[PDB]
């Protein structure tokens, strides 16, 4: 980084604001109206938790993966393009346009050295960056199963043509999909509507569902906003930041702050997790596993990093639990959600 | 020690006791009054006194007439060499420095 | 016995002066090294393996630069011992090594075994033990510093009025190492020095400090220690002995007085609130 | 020049004094001469090498160490000459047949900090450097001249004892005593030495983001030959030097090698004997395996038996029996399968980890390809060849193609690889264990569908000694315990500041090379009577069912239990297996394969 004294001074001064979370969240994909949950989820994934290796023999990843699913015409494809623009070391790819070998790594007869050589694919070339996928529903299944190692073990292992080696794959994956038959049905759970297997579904930290609505006042506000946007960009909540200020803020926070988890309430999380897992067994909308606990630790560290704090505190743990449970309730059938919401009162 | 006597046969105990009786008779007769215990002074002598450290909790140890010392673990004493020698061999004490 | 950079990070005085628990402090440290003209590659190498041209004149460079920066007191009067071809020690290295052997945290049998190892290491025939003790000391110093940083950033030090109060809590970094009175008292002294150098509030810079730490949670007990006010020319006299006794008796506290210094005691955890109220009201 | 010769002579004297006067110890115990004694003992055994340490020399005289750091090529030969003349007076007079004095190689060692390849500023030309890395390529051995003689073609004049420089540089002959190229070398009078070359790769964690790893060329000489192989992590000490109009290549001349990881010392044997002696060693080892992972004690026990292995046998009519053990784990997602594979690869003395989705038949066993030099076809070793004698971890096992899983059927049973391609026919060795992980066909185990969860064919399921099914379970008490365990594991990453992995690694290697068991007669009788019951039960289950099962019971399972009994006996260094060992072996097999069947 090459930030001036004035840059770090303004960046650090902004952290004093008690409402900084609203300013950062409201500044993601600014021209898209509504959709608060999507902006919040993308923000946490943009800053990220911290990797660690307790005792040297037990490494675990830092990155937070995201999946979006829902009805057509709801700005899903637009969000990925914004993420591609604001972040650095970003790659974008679509469905049938990608192969297993292109996603991971490939082998070739080298043009001038005249020997077999190995070269990087998308997940290796991205490295400590963002890997964006679109039309995730429409890949060939034999191509989609290539990313399982890179998403969790964060490496790519290859053994071909006399070569035996492994490569780094330290990236964040974001994906967008469509529901079966083109429209989501609230009479069915997420798993029934998406058609992806459990080893895939369990590798995403944040899951979102987007739906059409028919309120006339909301239609009028959305339409008026879009018309306003068109007259605004002719060639010619709180107030958001300029995009260059936000870019400076992100690159500072990822390089100069490293949150420590010095203590937290084990009894509270353990009780909540056991109760949650028991209910997950009942409805079967999504299965809940050990990965969920580690995911909440990542989200807590990410919220700590947004406030430029070196140590995690009680507020961060509460934020992580809220995000986790709010995204979980949407997985259920419409008639069940009321009882589930009252069960997990927070 | 009882842990080691567990492996011997009855006739072997008979043999061992006979051997002790006869050997003790020989040493007592060597000369003077009550002879010489030749089972000691196994190494050539360098000094009169040695410093010893206790490895095990052990009972009372008598040094001369009514005087005694208590062998509690990691207590440490300075004693004449000829009194400590067998306890060092059996593994109760350690010769430091 | 380690790199120049490690010494500057882990010494109590320079760590307080440059505020090295904060990332801005690291920039200040680099400015200091730049003024001396030490390459960073030299500074990260072990002292024994540094370039001989720099080693011969180091003490003058460091004193001159330190004096310019306002650190007026970098030299001390001391002694050193040398024997054989390559065994050399300053009088303080022996102290930290011996102290670390004696107060070792591991429950490697009874505590007397640690005492025995400390005593034996003072003879020249047992030199390997001295070299082992130095390695224990390095870890001890590092643990101390990250504890102090955690304590300040989490903002555990709190004014009660007539004294500053602070407490550690279970599971957090290296708390087992500070269960004994020796290590606990020395930690608390370094903590107070760090705090007084940090803060600008004048009313905070002249106070004593009381620190509490877990002793045995299965007994429900905590160790408590009090320090006199921090000033350079202080007589090192302190009054917390009679203060603790009077406060405990007025409170009818369940407590025990065990260590040979009168400033450290043992308390039942449930009594700590009323005991602190008695101390605050007694010191007034 | 005479001044130069005088300076050389003076420096040689100073090195000689260092070798023959240096001592260690104290007057409170007694002194010993470190390097004199080593020269004597090594020379009397026919070694002709020593390993001098920079820390010692620097303490005896700082100037000599300074010179040997800034001008190594110029001064190291004075040290080698000094070592030779000291060896002579330390051993002389020698018996009949020994009267001629041999040449000594001097190696260097130090305690100072390394630097990465990227740190090599070109200011370091000819200076002494210390570098870490991975060996990625290694040549076969060659012969290199040290001194030669030559003769003239036209008039048969000669020149003799012509000295040749070490390292990767050549030489040119005279033209006087005639034609323009008048001299030729006499091969019968060439004093030659072994020599080899290697290529080094910069450490994965040292290279920044957004750059390539650098790589470097190494030269190796005399006693250093065939000391390492590719893939190893090593620390190197050597001289750094050079070998568009202005380009020239560069390389490092090695002077010492340290494998970052040798024969066991007597003290180490006493500790291993103690470990073998103490009575509950099986539980101790079981707790050392993958200590962070909660639960799964039976699975950890089976992994221990895999690492120690059975025993190899050659029978009187010349046939072989394989000894080593294969293991498979199959079931639900999020149950720590990949973590156990990742641990076993580090715990084993020899190990390799690969993904089933990212590998090919020719890459697993062996390959044939044309030489980048010459025009000939040459052989290459796959994963199962590199891991000969060790463990192979195959992750994502259910995502290989059918025709690729077929390729390892010879290697898993007959422990050899037969090749016939391109006009070459040979047999290669692969004596290694397979450890594999997989999911159900339906992503997680579906108890309503029964046997359809598995679609591996019987000819590969029967080549595993044990098969485990892992199912996730929603019990509240276990969930609360596991949650607390996970949270404290994360929290204690700072706070942290029974057998260790390094200790266990050396212990495993020692037990494997020294001890080979056999069954006691009654133990074989007991196992025999059990096997008949087991076969009868399996037959009745298939007869009752409308469908044949995927996991058969065959003579391979009878051999499997024997291999586990031998492994259990090996942990205790006992020459015979017993009924207690057969009981535990039967218990382990009873849990895994009969739950799967
Ligand atoms: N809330 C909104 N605000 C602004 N533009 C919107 C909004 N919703 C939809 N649009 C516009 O609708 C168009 C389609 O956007 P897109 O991101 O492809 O939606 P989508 O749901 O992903 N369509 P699809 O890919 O077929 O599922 C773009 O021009 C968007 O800008
Ligand atoms: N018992 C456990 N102890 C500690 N971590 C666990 C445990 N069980 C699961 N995990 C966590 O589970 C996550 C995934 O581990 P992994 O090794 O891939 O399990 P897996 O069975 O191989 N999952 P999958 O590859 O989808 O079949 C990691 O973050 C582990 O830390
Ligand atoms: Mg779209
Ligand atoms: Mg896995
Ligand atoms: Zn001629």
């Amino acid at each position: 980084g090459e930030l001036t004294d004035e840059d770090v001074k303004m960046i650090t001064s902004l952290s004093k604001d008690q409402q900084i979370g609203e300013k950062i969240f409201a500044s993601i994909a600014p021209s898209i109206y509504g959709h608060e949950d999507i902006k919040r989820g993308l923000a946490l994934a943009l800053f990220g938790g911290e990797p660690k290796n307790p005792g040297g023999k037990h490494k675990v990843r830092g990155d937070i993966n995201v999946l979006l699913c829902g009805d057509p015409g709801t700005a899903k494809s637009q969000f990925l393009k914004y993420i591609e623009k604001v972040s650095s070391r970003a790659i974008f790819t679509t469905g049938q346009g990608a192969s297993a070998v292109g996603l991971t790594a490939y082998v070739q007869r080298h043009p001038v050295s005249r020997e077999w050589t190995l070269e990087a694919g998308a997940l290796v070339l991205a490295d400590r960056g963002v890997c964006l996928i679109d039309e995730f529903d429409k890949m060939n299944d034999q191509d989609r199963t290539s990313i399982h190692e890179a998403m969790e073990q964060q490496s790519i292992s290859i053994s071909k043509a006399g070569i035996v080696t492994s490569l780094q794959a330290r990236c964040t994956v974001i994906a967008a999909a469509n529901p079966i038959g083109g429209r989501y049905d609230p009479s069915l759970t997420f798993s029934e509507n998406v058609d992806l297997t459990e080893p895939i579904i369990s590798r995403f930290d944040i899951l979102c569902v987007v739906r059409d609505t028919v309120d006339p006042v909301q239609d009028e506000m959305l339409a008026r906003f879009v018309v306003g946007s068109h007259v605004r960009h002719h060639p010619s909540g709180v107030e958001p930041l300029p995009q260059e200020v936000l870019k400076k803020y992100i690159i500072y926070a990822k390089e100069r702050v490293h949150p420590k988890l010095n203590q937290m309430d084990q009894d509270k999380v353990a009780k909540m997790y056991s109760d949650l897992r028991k209910e997950s067994m009942a409805t079967g909308s999504i299965p809940i596993t050990v990965r969920h606990i580690e995911s909440m630790i990542r989200m807590a560290e990410a919220h700590a990093r947004i406030h430029l704090r070196d140590y995690v505190i009680e507020d961060d743990v509460n934020m992580a639990i809220r995000v986790m449970l709010e995204s979980f309730i949407d997985t259920q059938k419409f008639s069940v959600m009321r009882s589930m919401r009252k069960t997990f009162a927070r | 020690p009882n842990a080691l006597r567990f492996h011997m046969a009855a006739e072997e105990m008979e043999w061992f006791n006979n051997y002790k009786r006869s050997l003790a008779t020989y040493m007592r007769s060597l000369g003077g009054d009550e002879g010489l215990d030749i089972t000691q002074d196994m190494k050539p002598p360098k000094s009169l006194y040695i410093e010893v450290r206790c490895l095990k909790d052990y009972g009372e140890f008598e040094v001369d007439d009514g005087t005694s010392v208590l062998l509690k673990k990691n207590s440490q004493h300075f004693l004449p060499r000829w009194k400590c020698e067998q306890l060092i061999r059996q593994g109760v004490l350690e010769h430091i420095l | 016995h380690w790199s120049l950079h490690d010494s500057l990070c882990n010494t109590s005085y320079t760590a307080a002066r440059f505020k090295l628990w904060s990332v801005h402090g690291q920039k200040r440290l680099q400015e200091f090294l730049a003024d001396m003209g030490l390459p960073l590659k030299q500074v990260k190498q072990k002292f024994q393996a540094m370039d001989i041209s720099l080693k011969e004149n180091l003490r003058e460079m460091i004193e001159e630069s330190a004096n310019k920066f306002g650190m007026k007191d970098m030299r001390v009067q001391t002694f050193s011992i040398h024997f054989g071809f390559k065994h050399k020690f300053l009088a303080s290295d022996v102290v930290f090594a011996t102290m670390s052997l004696m107060e070792s945290p591991e429950k490697d049998g009874s505590g007397t075994d640690h005492f025995i190892q400390a005593l034996d290491s003072l003879s020249r025939s047992n030199l390997d033990k001295l070299y082992h003790g130095l390695e224990l000391a390095k870890k001890q110093l590092r643990a101390t510093q990250q504890t102090i940083a955690s304590c300040l950033c989490t903002n555990l030090v709190i004014s009660q009025g007539p004294f500053l109060y602070c407490s550690l809590m279970e599971g957090t970094p290296d708390v087992m190492l500070f269960s004994r009175p020796a290590s606990l008292s020395l930690l608390s002294k370094h903590l107070l020095k760090s705090f007084v150098c940090s803060t600008k509030n004048r009313r905070c810079k002249l106070l004593p400090l009381v620190m509490a730490a877990p002793l045995s949670m299965e007994h429900g007990t905590v160790t408590v220690v009090g320090i006199p006010p921090e000033t350079d020319s202080s007589d090192r006299k302190n009054f917390f002995g009679r203060a603790f006794e009077k406060a405990a008796e007025s409170t009818s506290s369940r407590m025990l007085h065990n260590h040979f210094d009168l400033s450290v005691i043992e308390l039942k955890a449930e009594d700590r609130s009323k005991f602190l109220d008695a101390l605050i009201s007694l010191l007034s | 020049a005479d001044e130069g010769q005088a300076r050389k002579s003076q420096l040689q004297r100073r090195f000689k004094e260092f070798l023959r006067q240096y001592r260690v110890g104290t007057d409170r115990t007694g002194f010993t001469f470190k390097y004199r004694d080593e020269l004597k003992r090594h020379y009397n055994l026919g070694e002709y090498w020593i390993e001098v340490e920079m820390e010692d020399l620097a303490s005896f005289d700082e100037d000599l160490a300074d010179y040997l750091y800034k001008q190594p090529a110029e001064h190291l030969q004075l040290l080698e000459e000094a070592a030779k003349e000291v060896a002579d007076e330390v051993t002389r007079p020698r018996p009949s047949g020994e009267e001629v004095l041999q040449d000594i190689q001097v190696m260097l060692k130090s305690d100072a900090s390394p630097s990465s390849i990227r740190s090599l500023k070109s200011d370091m030309m000819s200076h002494l450097v210390k570098i870490p890395g991975i060996i990625i390529a290694a040549s076969a051995v060659r012969a290199k001249a040290t001194r030669i003689s030559i003769q003239c073609r036209s008039c048969r004049n000669t020149l003799t004892n012509i000295a040749m420089r070490p390292g990767l540089e050549g030489y040119a002959l005279p033209r006087k005593c005639c034609p323009l190229d008048p001299y030729f070398i006499m091969p019968d009078k060439c004093k030659c030495v072994d020599f080899q070359t290697l290529k080094l790769q910069e450490l994965p964690d040292a290279v920044p983001h957004g750059e390539m790893p650098r790589h470097m060329q190494l030269y190796c000489d005399r006693y250093l030959c065939d000391k390492v192989v590719p893939g190893n992590r090593v620390t190197i000490m050597g001289i750094y030097s050079i070998k568009g109009v202005g380009i020239r290549s560069s390389y490092i001349r090695v002077l010492g090698i340290q494998v970052d990881t040798g024969a066991v010392s007597p003290q180490e044997e006493e500790e291993f004997r103690r470990l073998a002696a103490l009575p509950n060693v099986y539980e101790v080892i079981s707790k050392s395996i993958a200590p962070s992972i909660f639960g799964g004690t039976d699975m950890k026990k089976a992994i221990a038996c895999l690492l120690f292995g059975g025993s190899r046998k050659r029978l009187p009519d010349g046939l072989t029996r394989r000894g080593d053990i294969n293991l498979l784990m199959l079931g639900d997602p999020g149950t720590a399968k990949s973590q156990l594979l990742k641990f076993v690869e580090k715990c084993s003395p020899i190990g390799v980890y690969t993904s089933g989705k990212g590998s090919s038949a020719a890459g697993l066993t062996a390959s044939v390809m044309r030489d980048p030099s010459s025009r000939n076809f040459i052989m290459e070793g796959g994963a199962m060849v590199l891991a000969d004698g060790g463990v192979v971890c195959i992750d994502e096992f259910d995502k290989m193609r059918e025709d690729d899983r077929v390729a390892i059927h010879e290697a898993m049973e007959q422990q050899t690889i037969s090749i016939a391609k391109a006009g070459i026919t040979t047999t290669l060795n692969s004596r290694c264990s397979v450890l594999a992980a997989a999911n159900s066909v339906f992503g997680r185990w579906d108890e309503t569908k029964g046997e359809d969860n598995i679609d591996f064919m019987p000819t590969i399921l029967s080549r595993f000694d044990m098969i485990f099914i892992v199912k996730d379970e929603h019990n509240e008490e276990r969930d609360v315990m596991l949650a607390k365990h996970v949270i404290t594991l994360h929290v204690s990453a700072l706070t942290q500041t029974e057998i260790d992995l390094a200790k266990l690694k050396k212990f495993i290697a020692y037990c494997r090379v020294k001890c080979g068991p056999r069954l006691s007669a009654e133990a074989a009788e007991k196992l025999k009577n059990r096997y008949i019951i087991m076969r009868s039960g399996a037959r009745q289950h298939e007869r009752d069912s409308d469908r044949r099962s995927s996991i058969p019971i065959t003579v391979r399972q009878l051999e499997a239990i024997v291999r586990i009994a031998e492994a259990l006996s090996k942990m205790k260094l006992q020459p015979f297996a017993t009924e207690a060992d057969v009981e535990e072996a039967l218990r382990l097999f009873q849990v895994s394969t009969l739950d799967a069947a």
